[PDB]
């Protein structure tokens, strides 16, 4: 990798330097390289690898909607032929967003998420692995779209199972995980009952958690709760 | 696209 | 290249689709693409290749500027020695923005300029070179700063006269012309009263031209002499 | 940078 010759050190704080600078591709980079290390990472810097390759595969989510869009309208009645471009680069910046989930998935896989015995870096990993199967099956029109879909069901429920036994429910990391997989149900698995559902309950146990919080706990878990409220405003 | 998930852009 | 196999009435397509997307890197490899096909850019091609260079520069610039605080910062006195990362990423950085502007410039000179007779194409490139030498002069130090920033002045300069000679004083490329040189003097120059007289006179002549304008001409160049007069503001 | 040129991001 062109990451090899550099220290993990520095490549931990050239991935916050490029955090600073808005620069999120090399910022993935640096932490990808880092992950390469084969050294476990604090939580901190899982933080810094989620916090990069969002933002990369972020900018490559809004554009393929886009280009999906125009490509639906171009496929309308009345809708004048222009030729095969939108579909090429709509597909173009397809398979780049799938090679970025490729990339963060075998991290995850080689060999992060093996390697990690506690159920903070357990879960942020397998939610991680969830996360990225899901925007793989935002884009999957074919054969395997629904092992792709399975694939982030089973990382996620992994993940649930675990945040369940081993964390209070106001945990963030927990927290978030609720809120990505209801997500997943109501947008992937076409089942809104149990996104509302599981949205709701979460919303509920953390509520009555908040008493056992310092304030800066509290601060960080109900914003997030405000994120499951929102998405229950949208879906009912 | 209007739901809400984390981390956030 | 790698847009050599790509008709050109594709890549001018993809670039507005990469435009809509908000991928001006993609925007700017199928302009890129576009040009190098030998032949003269239309006015619309020609401010799909300025805005596609434009956001492509922009990022890198404010990038720069973070990093290049940073550092500074770190070059303070009692600042705790933070070994040469942030210095090899902010070199890194500028050796990027540093390449895409060569890239411009090398469109420009081969062979966009000298096949420009229009004066509305000619003063449009003269423009955009004295643009990327002024973006290459913001980051240089050495023995050729003078250099780059006499280059950024004479082609600033070659478009001036050409703009007043062929164009009149409303004409949105003169005045954005205008603009910019106004800002390559107090940026770059070290001059602020001829930044500001370059800025009052071109405002006053738009102004005294704006009888002679249809509404939507009206409106393209007030636009502009707006942002003449918030210079003047920030600087009198 | 609060300067003004053109085109603008
Ligand atoms: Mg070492
Ligand atoms: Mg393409
Ligand atoms: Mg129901
Ligand atoms: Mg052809
Ligand atoms: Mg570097
Ligand atoms: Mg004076």
């Amino acid at each position: 990798g062109a990451m090899g010759s550099m220290e993990r050190a520095s490549l931990i704080q050239k991935a916050k330097l490029a955090e600073q600078a808005e620069r999120y591709e090399d910022m993935a980079a640096f932490m990808k390289g880092a992950v390469e290390k084969g050294e476990e990472l604090s939580c901190e810097e899982r933080n810094l690898l989620s916090v990069a390759y969002k933002n990369v595969v972020g900018g490559q989510r809004a554009a393929w909607r886009v280009l999906s869009s125009i490509e639906q309208k171009s496929n309308e009645e009345g809708s004048e032929e222009k030729g095969p471009e939108v579909r090429e680069y709509r597909e173009k910046v397809e398979t780049e967003l799938q090679g970025v989930c490729d990339t963060v998935l075998g991290l995850l896989d080689s060999h992060l998420i093996k390697e990690a015995g506690d159920a903070e870096s357990r879960v942020f990993y397998l939610k991680m692995k969830g996360d990225y199967y899901r925007y793989l099956a935002e884009v999957a029109t074919g054969d395997d779209k629904k092992r792709i879909i399975d694939s982030a069901r089973s990382a996620y429920q992994e993940a649930m199972d675990i945040s369940k036994k081993e964390m209070p429910p106001t945990n963030p990391i927990r927290l978030g995980l609720a809120l990505n997989f209801s997500v997943f149900h109501y947008e992937i698995a076409n089942s809104p009952e149990e996104a509302i559902s599981l949205a709701k309950t979460t919303f509920d146990e953390a509520m009555a958690d908040l008493h056992t919080l310092s304030e800066d706990s509290y601060k960080d878990s109900t914003l997030i709760m405000q994120l499951l409220r929102d998405n229950l405003t949208l879906w009912t | 696209r209007l739901t809400s998930t984390l981390p956030a852009l």
